[PDB]
């Protein structure tokens, strides 16, 4: 074989994560197919990356067809909603109802990109959800994508907690994380000019607003600011400083984001199966 | 589609029912005979992909939500999405092509939202097969399969607010599966495998 | 006869427009006292700047002595508020009410900074405001200032129109402005990935949001982002991402600040005068 | 600056702005009869070089419309134009020289114009009531470094009373003529 760009399929795609992740490790990307229907999400991902990224709209509008045409696929990845799996929401709807059954799109197409039995092709796939779920929908979950999680905690490689499993079959997934030199694990390492951490590790983040005033500022408590947000998160800073955006929809977006870092061991392996510089 | 299969090398079907159970139906039109070549169950939440090679190869396999009125422990979509994966552990791999025939009915019981969601599933629209007498509305069933003549079976008479309403009262009456319906949908494999008189 | 470091007083300082364009200069700064009372205009500073400058609050708290124990000054710079002194507003309360009157606190902190008689050391001082303001408080201004002013329109280094008067004393404040080619002469030049801009130069910006929807994204009317509208007054990209403002606050404060390549022409003849790299 | 010996003091050259107390300075033996004072009232068009072609000015007086005149200005104009030609006329530091300046404000002056005259001339102003009777008919504030006139001060009067007396309302020239006493010891007595 001779190693190609590497073709990707991002649905429930957010802030575009999973491109910054493969450009960030000097990974070609020779197609990256998001599908997204946050107009915010697609307003950052579509400028950040300089319209490199095909946008497509609800995750159920994509045909067989659709995916016979876009692709073929080499990776497949995907972090469907959590409001209706979470634990802590007492309003939950479950995994076959509300946002929860959004995750059979992903396992329905990931089939569908599949190749074929006689195709040897390198293939790889990702699910990504939440820690806090019932036993019941882990279950479910795997028993659709036919394999166990791993369970890798932002913690280790940033300055939050973030428990979430990881379904797939990337080289290496179980491999242990060790963080990097770069990589900003404690909180006062992510605060701007004369900001104090009280803690040094904060509480796992959400898309809502003393763990709601981490900081201290010339004596008074602070809440943090959107660019200290993004860089607990990993982000490049002012990632999210996109189409007018402020504080609650800044927080909307990185809530329910990736921890970069993770991900960037996730998939660091996948150099040798595509494309560098 | 697949090919003609002559009479003296039509073998017996070997039927995975989920759910529901349909051998008293099958039993009476010659696909099956008194003895197991149907495999029966209902609770699939814990049977995995070799479980479906271990009891086949299979046929036909054969799903159907809860009667209408018996209100389920799952959720309606549940049935469909459970059919979705175990029919995918039983279809032959592309390899080896042969006579394999699946077929999903739902009772009135999914909902509006749950119909799309069968219908993007299963790469087709339900068919509505009605039970309707001195010219009104008994009971009705949805059925999506790749059988041959399922289509033609179709009475496009019969609305959605007809089908919504029949769902209405007779839930609200809170009867058992009326496989009469689907009875006859099997009749075109007849010409693919055995036939027990 | 040695250059040491500049020594500045900045009242109505602002986003910290001075010490930037001074900093970026590449002059030495020693001192940097700044007058300000809009919180958010002080977070942008002391962020940006890293505590470097020292804030004094409210213009009309500083003393005589506050001036000689903080000074010696070698240049004083200002932009008293311009709401009550502009034809924009029918409320226009003229320069001797409201916040108009606030230039007489520049006039009187300028002559406190001044050096004394037989000291003949380099003083520079320049003041701003708008050049929309009726003849007789243009003149006023002008007899209290004891000098005439130079009209600099930003239009011609900046993608917008910006006409302010600046009185001073600054080494060639008369001379012609001459933009650089690193200058964004035309809003094209300012605008984030696929965004077209309908003008060349857009009409001046003030605190408050045809020509209120500049750029057509995807065939479709749109505003200008807080990162398109801080390119056209020259300043760097998030310079204003401080702090959770929101595009109101952001305009707010680039709304009445100066457009720093003006302010770079001005100040760019000091170098020859103080410590630099 | 210490007092002058009889012989030796010349007449005042007074500069008096927006009022003119030409003749309440005749009255006490400041000017003679027949001109030292230049009154002016509209300075709005005056520059360093008129305050200096006009003749060395040893006092600068100021002073606010009366209280019932409805006003030309802006209160704050008569307090600022004041303050900058008052600039213009000061000794330059090389050659001190008896100098001397009054600003007096007949409860024209805001509240909040208050505070910047005081800051403006580096000086709490000074209460001069006009009081018969028990009960406070008319006052003025004034602002100066003439040396007794801070003593002059009615600290009975309050702010209360005086903006209660201006919301009820010629200029009393008759409460600031006899703070100019101190000066006959600078200037020479026409008799
Ligand atoms: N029906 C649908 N089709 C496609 N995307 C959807 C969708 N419903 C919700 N989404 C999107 O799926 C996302 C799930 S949160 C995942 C965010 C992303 N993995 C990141 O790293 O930023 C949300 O941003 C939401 O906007
Ligand atoms: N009383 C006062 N004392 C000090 N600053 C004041 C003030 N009243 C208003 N200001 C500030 O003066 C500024 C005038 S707008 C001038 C901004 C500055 N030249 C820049 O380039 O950013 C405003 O930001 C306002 O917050």
């Amino acid at each position: 074989m001779r190693r190609r760009p590497i073709r990707v399929l991002s649905l429930f795609d957010g802030i575009a994560t999973g491109y910054l992740v493969l450009k960030e490790l000097g990974i070609k990307v020779g197609k990256y197919v998001a599908s997204e229907v946050c107009e915010e999400s697609i307003a950052v991902g579509t400028v950040k990356h300089e319209g490199n990224i095909k946008y497509v709209n609800d995750v159920r509008n994509i045909t067989k067809k659709n995916i016979e045409e876009w692709g073929p696929f080499d990776l497949v990845i995907g972090g469907s909603p959590c409001n209706d799996l979470s634990n802590v929401n007492p309003a939950r709807k479950g995994l076959y109802e509300g946002t929860g059954r959004l995750f059979f799109e992903f396992y329905h197409l990931l089939n569908y990109s599949r190749p074929k039995e006689g195709d040897d092709r390198p293939f790889f796939w990702m699910f990504e959800n939440v820690v806090a779920m019932k036993v019941g929908d882990k279950r479910d979950i795997s028993r659709f994508l036919e394999c166990n999680p791993v369970m890798i905690d932002a913690i280790k490689v940033s300055a939050a907690h973030r428990a979430r499993y990881f379904w797939g079959n990337l080289p290496g997934m179980n491999r242990p994380v060790i963080a990097s030199k770069n990589d900003k694990l404690e909180l006062q390492d992510c605060l701007e000019y004369n900001r104090i951490a009280k803690l040094k590790k904060v509480q796992t983040i959400t898309t809502k607003s003393n763990q709601l005033f981490p900081v201290v500022m010339n004596g008074k408590e602070d809440v943090l600011w959107c660019t200290e947000l993004e860089r607990i998160f990993g982000f490049p800073v002012h990632y999210t400083d996109v189409s007018n955006m402020g504080r609650g929809a800044r927080q909307k977006l990185l809530g329910r984001s990736w921890s970069v870092p993770v991900i960037r061991h996730l998939f660091a392996p996948l150099k040798d199966y595509f494309a560098c510089e | 589609m697949f090919e003609t299969v002559p009479v003296w090398r039509r073998q017996p079907v070997r039927v995975l029912s989920l759910f529901e159970d349909i051998k008293k139906e099958l039993t009476s039109l010659g696909f099956l005979e008194s003895g197991g070549q149907l495999k029966h169950v209902v609770d699939v939440t814990d049977t995995v992909r070799k479980d479906v090679e271990e009891w086949g190869p299979f046929d036909l396999v054969y799903g159907a939500t809860p009667p209408l009125g018996h209100t389920c422990d799952r959720p309606p979509s549940w049935y469909l999405f459970q059919f979705h994966r175990l029919l995918q552990y039983a279809r032959p791999k592309p390899g080896s092509p042969r006579p394999f025939f699946w077929m999903f009915v739902d009772n009135l019981v999914l909902n509006k939202e749950d119909l799309d969601v069968a219908s993007r599933f299963l790469e087709m629209e339900p068919v509505t097969i009605p039970d309707v007498h001195g010219g009104s509305l008994q009971n009705a069933v949805r059925v999506w399969s790749n059988i041959p003549a399922i289509r033609s079976r179709h009475w496009a008479l019969v609305s959605e607010e007809e089908l919504s309403l029949l769902a209405q009262n007779k839930q609200s009456s809170k009867a058992k599966w009326p496989t009469k319906l689907v009875k006859n949908c099997f009749l075109p494999l007849r010409e693919y495998f055995k036939y027990f008189s």
